[PDB]
């Protein structure tokens, strides 16, 4: 599940 | 060494209020702005209103004979057609006309 | 009924030792024996 | 000063501050509804 | 399922080892105890003070660390603060690797910080920097502030006013577990 | 395509730069003046936290408030007084006619 | 190689482990008074070991990198050997 | 409590504790049967960082940058100043990446893994340049100066303006060393430096590449927001401060401790030596530095690792 993208609400 | 001389419990009370009220401002701002405003304002205000309005209010089931009789509620949004059995809240004023 | 089996089942296997003299957590407390060295 | 470098660059515009006092991309009402249908349902 | 190893030879280690100091020319440069505070050492002095002498008069703690700068512009001016100040209340200068128990109760976060406590729980004001733009004498006019407002709470009201709060109950248990032996609780 | 996707990055940041100014005046302007002071703070830290300080405990779902309570498994000779001894001895077993009254 | 001594003590001290991988602390109770307890260890108000466990070098590595530029401020021919020798990205 | 003889037992209190574990963990982890893990929106850091290590990564460092510090003091939340410095930094970085991309990679027609090898190509390739340095006792030494040839001997020179003195040791330090005068002794600003240097490299001609540019003044500017003092205090030297920030806890710690006592040691007993008495030796230094310079590429070949090794072949 983790990853190295960050989404838009989550930046 | 339970209570100091020279202070009394109701300023010991009012303390602890203040203790309560400051801890519950600290978790509401540390907290989801998706949750906390629904389940802290919009729940309690909806039930209040529901609770009130059942426990004060006397309501009354309306039927209408006829089909030709019903109303016209085709501009009214939500309630695009009339439905017999309807629960209608009144005042204890509230004439026929 | 679980107290009766717990305290029934500390008699037979404390009450006949000569090594526990109170629980071996605590052993510290105990005065020291003359004998070792 | 240590940190003047960094909030210098912190100038907003009036449309920009109207916008975060009434909080267009932090409130999400969008989401408020979708956690109250996600609860009512849970039940 | 979440766990940490317990720890290391390295993280066991003396923390604050001795470093070689340079003879009398690297100290030649263009920008070239104190009788007044208490370096603390021991949890056991950090405690007693904290409950007897916190409960007496007001103290100003500084908790420091080495590899900070912001710490070594702070010290001097503190001792200053610790000069003036001195008649009404007490100062102690900690360092959180050597003591970090005391860091831990009084909740610092980061470094340097000045903790202004009076009751463990009546007054306790924590000053510092935590994005980067103070200095070391608006963090000492802070403090001074704080230990003004203290004074002034404590003469308040005939001397009451100033009682402890949740410590009353808690004992810092949830801030740290390790006082449930201090207050004699069973660990089993 | 490579035209398109790179103008579609270029509008991106710049969303990205709107959002980040109404971020910067939405904290500046209501959370920096509405931010608790931190004297009512959560009086607890998170167990990981305390299990990466080295500070965790795990038992004694119960507890012993007197020293005279805590100190009766090692003291070996006195765990209770006399007093406290005569006071016990009066229930060996339970009141079968307090029970019914 | 004399002048890489240094070399050779660095690969020499490689994989020590350090405190970015475990706990910082452990507590220890007196056995005479169990009322007593120490801490030994250092302070953290870190718990992301798992993810810091890769990446713990990074502190060195700036600390480095702040000094070579307070040197390079002074003299910028230092770092010429390897820049001769193609280890930067460098367009000559 | 259980019915058991002997509650108090090891076997008990281990079985308490993995239970308690377990519990916690049951009920407050990220798993496919979560009990508390719900109505998740706004992550708090722990998992924000487990989830986003891109994230992580970049708030540590600007974390160790904006306030030289430890690791043990990262913060639970940062603030949203140095939110919005990150993302003023990233739109920066990638305007001139994209500007570069746009006109090179289409007129030619798992980054985690990338970073990672980015960063230790970095750590080792410093680490090797601080060897070499320490090799002669040219690492860390302040406020003296070191050098190696006529140009650079000049050119430092011209900082104080001539002043100053020259000292020398022994055939064994293949480099002369300069103290300007205690006015002139400071440190300057991290801008200034990478302008220096980029300067340098420009005129002599061997400039790096825009992102590494770039990155570099990022690390300037990050460097810049600490203030007045950003490496030292004042009565603090460079080695001094070095060994304050040092990692106590670093392998190598042993390694800078004895470099240092040798430099000090050293430096203690240097002798003085004029001007003109350097330039003809600094001839031969010259020569036998740029030999070891030859003779390094081979070295990194017997202990460097396997990157600088295909990297200088
Ligand atoms: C109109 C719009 C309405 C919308 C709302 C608007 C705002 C109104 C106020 C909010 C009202 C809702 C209250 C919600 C609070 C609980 C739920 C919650 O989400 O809290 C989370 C919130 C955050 O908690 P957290 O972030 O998870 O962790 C931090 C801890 O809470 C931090 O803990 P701590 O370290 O700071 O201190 C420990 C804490 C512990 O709190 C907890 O952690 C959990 C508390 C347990 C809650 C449920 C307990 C139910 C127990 C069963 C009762 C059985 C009694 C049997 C008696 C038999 C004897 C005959 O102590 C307490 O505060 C609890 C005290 C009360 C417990 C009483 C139980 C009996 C014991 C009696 C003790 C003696 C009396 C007290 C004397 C004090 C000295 C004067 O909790 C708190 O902030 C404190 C706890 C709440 C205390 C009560 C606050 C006052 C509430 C007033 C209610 C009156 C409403 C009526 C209004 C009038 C309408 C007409
Ligand atoms: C008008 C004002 C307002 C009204 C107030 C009226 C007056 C009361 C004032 C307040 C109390 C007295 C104050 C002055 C006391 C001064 C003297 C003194 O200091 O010591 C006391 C005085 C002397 O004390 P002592 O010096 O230490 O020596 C004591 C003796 O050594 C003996 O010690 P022991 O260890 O041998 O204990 C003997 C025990 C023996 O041990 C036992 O209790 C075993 C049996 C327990 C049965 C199950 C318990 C269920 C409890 C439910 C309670 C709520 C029920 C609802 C209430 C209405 C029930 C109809 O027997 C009992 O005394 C307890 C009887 C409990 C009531 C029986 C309820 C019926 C049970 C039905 C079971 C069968 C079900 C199947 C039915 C089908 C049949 C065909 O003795 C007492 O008065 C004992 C107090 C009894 C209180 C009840 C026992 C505690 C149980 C707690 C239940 C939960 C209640 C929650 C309270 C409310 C929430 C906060
Ligand atoms: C009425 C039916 C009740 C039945 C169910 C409840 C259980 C029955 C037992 C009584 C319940 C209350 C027990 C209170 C125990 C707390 C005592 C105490 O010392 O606390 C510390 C406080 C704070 O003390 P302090 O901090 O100011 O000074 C002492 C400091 N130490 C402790 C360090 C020495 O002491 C008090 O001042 C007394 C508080 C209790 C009196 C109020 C009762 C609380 C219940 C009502 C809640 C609503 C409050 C608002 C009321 C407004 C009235 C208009
Ligand atoms: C005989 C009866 C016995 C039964 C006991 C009866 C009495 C006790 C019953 C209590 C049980 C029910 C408790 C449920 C409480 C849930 C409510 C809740 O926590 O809220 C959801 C939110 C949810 O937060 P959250 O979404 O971030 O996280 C919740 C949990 N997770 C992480 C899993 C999603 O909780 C809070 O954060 C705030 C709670 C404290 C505030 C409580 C409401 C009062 C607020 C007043 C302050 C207003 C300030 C306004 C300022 C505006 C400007 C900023
Ligand atoms: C902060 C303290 C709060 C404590 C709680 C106080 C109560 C707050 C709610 C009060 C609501 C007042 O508002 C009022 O409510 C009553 C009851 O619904 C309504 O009144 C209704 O019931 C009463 C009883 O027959 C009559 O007035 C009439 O039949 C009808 O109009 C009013 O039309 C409305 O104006």
């Amino acid at each position: 599940k983790p990853s190295w993208h960050v989404a838009r609400e989550h930046r | 060494p339970l209570g100091v001389k020279g202070r009394s419990v109701f300023a010991g009370m009012r303390s602890f209020i203040g203790q309560r009220l400051g801890r519950l401002y600290d978790s509401f701002y540390y907290s989801q702005s998706s949750t906390k405003y629904v389940m802290v304002f919009l729940f309690p205000a909806g039930i209040f209103y529901t609770r009130f309005r059942a426990d004060t209010k006397l309501g009354y089931h309306v039927f209408i004979n006829e089909e030709k009789l019903y109303p016209d509620y085709s501009q009214n949004y939500f309630d695009t057609k009339w439905t017999n059995g309807r629960k209608v809240y009144l005042d204890d004023e509230t004439t026929v006309e | 009924g679980k107290i009766h089996g717990a305290v029934w089942r500390m008699k037979h296997l404390f009450a006949t030792n000569f090594k526990m003299v109170g629980h071996p957590r605590y052993a510290y407390a105990l005065p020291k024996n003359p004998l070792l060295q | 000063r240590p940190g003047q470098g960094s909030n210098a660059q912190f100038q907003t515009s009036l449309a920009d501050k109207t916008r975060g006092l009434l909080g267009v991309g932090f409130l999400r009402p969008t989401k408020m509804a979708s956690f109250a249908a996600t609860f009512l349902l849970n039940f | 399922s979440f766990a940490i190893p317990p720890a290391n030879a390295a993280a066991l280690a003396d923390p604050l080892p001795a470093t070689p100091t340079p003879p009398p020319v690297f100290e030649a440069v263009s920008s070239a105890a104190l009788k007044n505070v208490e370096e603390v050492s021991t949890m056991e002095r950090y405690e007693a003070a904290v409950y007897e002498e916190s409960f007496k008069k007001p103290i100003v703690c500084l908790f420091f660390a080495r590899f900070s700068l912001q710490s070594k512009v702070l010290l001097q001016p503190f001792l200053d603060f610790a000069a003036s100040a001195s008649n009404n209340a007490t100062f102690f200068l900690i360092d959180c690797d050597r003591v970090p128990r005391a860091a831990y109760h009084a909740r610092v976060e980061n470094v340097p910080s000045l903790v202004v406590m009076k009751g463990d729980d009546a007054f306790r004001q924590t000053i510092t920097d935590s994005v980067g733009v103070k200095t070391a004498g608006d963090l000492i006019q802070e403090a001074r502030s704080a230990l003004d407002q203290v004074l002034r709470l404590d003469q308040q009201e005939g001397g009451t006013k100033l009682q402890p709060g949740v410590s009353s109950y808690t004992h810092h248990i949830g801030v740290d577990n390790l006082n449930v032996y201090r207050k004699g609780w069973p660990v089993a | 395509i490579q035209h398109w996707n790179k103008s579609y990055e270029k509008q991106v940041y710049s969303e990205s730069v709107a959002l980040n100014r109404t971020f910067q005046a939405r904290n500046q302007l209501v959370l920096d003046r509405l931010k608790p002071s931190g004297a009512y703070r959560l009086p607890a830290v998170d167990y990981k936290r305390q299990l990466s300080r080295g500070t965790l405990v795990e038992g004694a779902d119960f507890y012993l408030p007197t020293a005279q309570e805590q100190q009766r498994l090692a003291r070996h000779f006195e765990p209770y007084s006399e007093q406290e001894q005569e006071e016990r001895r009066k229930f060996r077993f339970q009141s079968i006619s307090v029970y019914l009254a | 190689a004399r002048s890489f001594r240094w070399m050779q003590a660095f690969a020499a001290v490689k994989g020590k482990p350090t405190a970015g991988s475990c706990a910082a602390g452990t507590a220890v109770v007196n056995p005479e008074d169990p009322t007593k307890v120490t801490l030994k260890g250092r302070y953290t108000n870190f718990s992301l070991q798992h993810i810091w466990e890769k990446y713990d070098y990074l502190q060195t590595h700036l600390l480095l990198r702040e000094c070579m530029l307070s040197q390079v401020a002074k003299n910028p021919r230092l770092l010429d050997p390897e820049i001769n020798a193609g280890l930067t990205p460098t367009v000559f | 409590q259980p019915g058991v003889v002997d509650p108090e037992a090891p076997q008990e209190v281990e079985a308490f504790k993995q239970a308690w574990h377990s519990r916690m963990g049951k009920f407050n982890d990220r798993s496919d049967t979560p009990m508390l893990y719900a109505y998740m929106n706004e992550l708090p850091s722990w998992e924000y960082y487990d989830l986003h290590r891109s994230a992580f990564l970049e708030h540590m460092t600007y974390f160790l940058v904006r306030t030289g510090g430890d690791f043990r003091f990262f913060p639970e939340m940062p603030p949203w100043q140095w939110l919005a410095h990150m993302e003023n930094l990233r739109f920066k970085l990638l305007s001139v990446a994209q500007s570069r991309r746009s006109q090179l990679q289409l007129a030619n027609l798992h980054g985690e893994e990338y970073t990672q090898k980015f960063l230790q190509y970095e750590t080792e390739l410093f680490q090797a340049c601080a060897a070499r340095l320490m090799g002669h006792f040219m690492f860390l030494c302040d406020p003296f100066i070191p050098v190696q040839s006529a140009e650079a001997l000049s050119a430092v020179t011209r900082v104080d303006n001539g002043k100053g003195k020259l000292f020398s040791l022994g055939d064994d330090v293949n480099a002369l060393f300069y103290l300007p005068e205690q006015q002139r002794r400071d440190v300057e600003r991290p801008t200034q430096a990478v302008q220096t240097l980029l300067g340098h490299l420009e005129a002599t001609g061997r400039p790096f590449n825009p992102c590494y540019s770039e990155l570099l003044h990022v690390h300037a500017e990050v460097l810049e927001e600490r203030g007045e003092h950003w490496l030292t205090a004042p009565g603090e030297c460079v080695s001094q401060a070095f060994l304050r920030r040092l990692r106590t806890d670093d392998p190598a710690y042993e390694v800078y401790c004895s470099y240092f006592k040798e430099m000090y040691e050293r430096f203690a007993g240097a002798k003085e030596v004029s001007m003109e008495d350097g330039r003809k030796r600094l001839a031969t230094i010259e020569k036998n530095a740029q030999e070891e310079a030859a003779a390094y590429g081979l070295a990194l070949k017997t202990m460097g690792s396997a990157e600088l090794a295909h990297k200088a072949r």
